[PDB]
């Protein structure tokens, strides 16, 4: 602890201006500046402008070719929807609020907004996990009686929602609470205290283990295996120069994929863990907006990595953009 | 990238091979996108043998009303097993598609091989084409002995394995009519792989198969069919006119025997078309072309053509290579459709 405790707020900035009470309705200028709000608003604008076209394309491309409407694409559609939850739950709200210089939807609004943003990001998280699993199962062949057929695909999609709800729903029932994060113009998860009265401590442990560490292990496992397999395959089929280059490229891509998972959730995990292991921090309040920037950008980079670099989608997209 | 990952899974399956439900076969990249559903390579999880799984998607089946064609292909392949007709191993359905799981022909198809030999090679060498043509003839003969008119035969339905022996497949384009009712009006087969008789909605018999054979050989050598050059991609009506009227230019790339054989078949009239004379299946066999063919060796599948596919050389398309055809626009199956789908499965 090094912020300001309250029975319904935890401002990650120290109380010494006497206006650190209720950051819900208090104008934020005791831990932020007008220029920082312009930059915040700029960043949120960017994330919408990129994120919405990118996710629209993922849905769009399958509709223009019949054969793309198949089970193995379901998870990709799910990813795009998940990302759109982040756009309308998180990005738009934060853009609106930042220009007033404080969060204007009030405590109830904070719970709503925080729910939609968290829900979004968590469906996204679990999509990436499921995707890695599916790739590992299908290509490396380690498990028997699994396929990516219609029933399996649907289960996979459903699972990402269920796990996401399992995280986003608890702070609404008083197992934690949504309270302003960052410059206090966005609402995040309370994890700054192990405040028993709202039951924060158990929730924070649950989050760190189930929603970061578990994913992290799975991501490393799956992608390690995948790189092994692809290297091995290339060695067993050296007769195409293209395939050898591709194998190296795919390995590079896989590093990017792992890194992309890290960037998104590691900041939150890192900060939360540090305060818990050693009480107090020298983290600022603008510092807490840094994890949000990284997390939010995954609405842009996930479909870029997982859609754009596959041949079929490319052809279709090129055709439509060059008149179609 | 991901296409290479799909290629890697294929390489993995091949390696294992060299050394129901679709959940009992591990599924790899597609080898083409049929008229109905995917056609991918696959491997038995409990046997460790490779099979092709021709999936016929339920949605696409309803759209074209392709129920008759499916049932025909099943019954014929199920009954006819040789070294010139692919063996059928399983016929089941899933909840999304009907499956025919047939024995491998790992070496790719003749249609592929026109372009895979090298694009700067103007079709097959004459002996190599002659060998494959002879093997197609034995397969046609076996069908004719069961009194089956195949109609549409084409390069893509002549598959190569890694033994350098070919077999016909896709026998759903056939009709079984016993002798003395072979003649009957009808239009069947895919345009540009049809005989004059069929297009005009006239009576047909085994003659049409010999027309198709001619088209196939012509395409083997010249790297183009008779009814399209390499600048032609014209509509059905013009394509129909090509089939009906034209006796095309015959390259000097041909041997005199092969040239002559092509000339006879691509000249209109079944009577003047080799094979059909009184309806012989050994009318083909009298041509000087078959001086290089021994019938005993042909029947035993011992003919060796130049270029024989390897098992460490992959033949197959990438997984996301699709053609795409109508799937439902909010359209829900009739009871009748469901009844055909169950009936097919066995
Ligand atoms: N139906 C069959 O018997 C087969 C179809 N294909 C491929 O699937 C493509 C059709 O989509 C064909 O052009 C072949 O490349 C096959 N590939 C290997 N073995 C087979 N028995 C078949
Ligand atoms: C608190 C916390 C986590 C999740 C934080 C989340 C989900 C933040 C979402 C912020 C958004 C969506 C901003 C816009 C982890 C990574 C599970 C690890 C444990 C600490």
């Amino acid at each position: 602890m090094n912020g300001t405790e309250g029975p319904n707020f935890y401002v990650p900035f120290s109380n010494k201006t006497g206006v650190v009470r209720s950051p819900f309705e208090a104008p934020q200028y005791y831990l932020a500046e007008p220029w920082q709000f312009s930059m915040l608003a700029a960043y949120m604008f960017l994330l919408i402008m990129l994120g919405f076209p990118i996710n629209f394309l993922t849905l769009y491309v399958t509709v223009q070719h019949k054969k793309l409407r198949t089970p193995l694409n379901y998870i990709l559609l799910n990813l795009a929807v998940a990302d759109l939850f982040m756009v309308f739950g998180g990005f738009t709200t934060t853009l609106y609020t930042s220009l007033h210089g404080y969060f204007v939807f009030g405590p109830t609004g904070c719970n709503l907004e925080g729910f939609f943003a968290t829900l979004g990001g968590e469906i996204a998280l679990w999509s990436l996990v499921v995707l890695a699993i599916e790739r590992y199962v299908v290509v490396c062949k380690p498990m028997s009686n699994f396929r990516f057929g219609e029933n399996h695909a649907i289960m996979g999609v459903a699972f990402t929602w269920v796990m996401a709800l399992a995280c986003a729903a608890p702070p609404l029932v008083g197992w934690s609470r949504y309270i302003p994060e960052g410059m206090q113009c966005s609402c995040g998860i309370d994890y700054y205290t192990p405040h028993e009265e709202t039951n924060n401590e158990s929730f924070v442990i649950y989050m760190f283990v189930v929603h970061f560490i578990i994913p992290l292990i799975v991501i490393f496992f799956c992608y390690g295996q995948l790189v092994f397999t692809v290297k091995e395959a290339a060695a067993q089929q050296q007769e195409s120069a293209t395939t050898q280059k591709a194998e190296k490229e795919v390995t590079r891509m896989v590093i990017i994929m792992v890194i992309a998972f890290l960037i998104c959730w590691l900041p939150y995990a890192g900060v939360a863990f540090y305060i818990f292991t050693h009480q107090g921090s020298d983290f600022g309040p603008i510092f807490m907006t840094i994890p949000a920037f990284f997390a939010k950008t995954s609405a842009v980079y996930n479909p870029v990595i997982y859609i754009m670099m596959n041949k079929q989608f490319r052809n279709c997209m090129v055709t439509t953009l060059c008149c179609g | 990238l991901e296409t290479v990952v799909a290629n890697s899974a294929f390489i993995a399956a091949r390696g294992s091979f060299d050394a129901m439900g679709e959940d009992w076969f591990l599924d790899f990249r597609v080898l083409g996108r049929g008229g109905f559903g995917e056609v991918f390579a696959c491997q038995m999880k409990a046997t460790g043998k490779l099979y092709a799984c021709k999936k016929l998607n339920k949605k696409r089946l309803k759209k074209r009303k392709g129920y008759q064609g499916a049932m025909v292909e099943k019954k014929i392949l199920a009954k006819v097993h040789s070294r010139f007709i692919v063996s059928l191993a399983y016929a089941f359905e899933t909840k999304t598609d009907l499956c025919l799981v047939m024995t491998i022909m790992n070496g790719g198809d003749i249609r592929y091989h026109i372009y895979n030999v090298d694009e700067d090679n103007p079709g097959f060498q004459e002996p190599r084409a002659i060998f494959y043509t002879a093997q197609i003839v034995s397969g046609l003969e076996h069908l004719h002995q069961r009194n089956i008119i195949y109609r549409d035969l084409k390069p893509e339905n002549v598959l190569l394995d890694d033994d350098g022996n070919v077999r016909i497949s896709d026998l759903g384009l056939a009709v079984e009519l016993k002798a003395g009712q072979t003649k009957t009006k009808g239009y069947a087969g895919t345009p540009g792989f049809m005989a004059p008789e069929l297009l005009l909605g006239e009576e047909y018999d085994f003659s049409v198969d010999y027309f198709a054979l001619g088209v196939t050989l012509y395409e083997m050598i010249a790297a183009r069919g008779p009814f399209r050059a390499r600048g032609e991609k014209v509509e059905n009506k013009e394509l129909k006119q090509r089939v009906l009227e034209q006796a095309v230019t015959y390259p000097d790339k041909f041997s005199p025997a092969s040239k002559d054989f092509c000339e006879a078949l691509l000249q209109k009239d079944p009577e003047k078309r080799l094979g059909f004379r009184d309806g012989s299946c050994d009318g083909l066999r009298t041509h000087p072309l078959f001086r290089d063919i021994s019938w005993r060796q042909l029947e035993a599948g011992m003919l060796t053509p130049p270029f024989v596919p390897d098992s460490r050389t992959v033949y197959a398309k990438n997984i996301q290579d699709v053609g795409a055809f109508s799937t439902v626009k909010g359209v829900a199956f009739e009871k009748a459709d469901t009844e055909f789908f169950q009936e097919f499965a066995s």
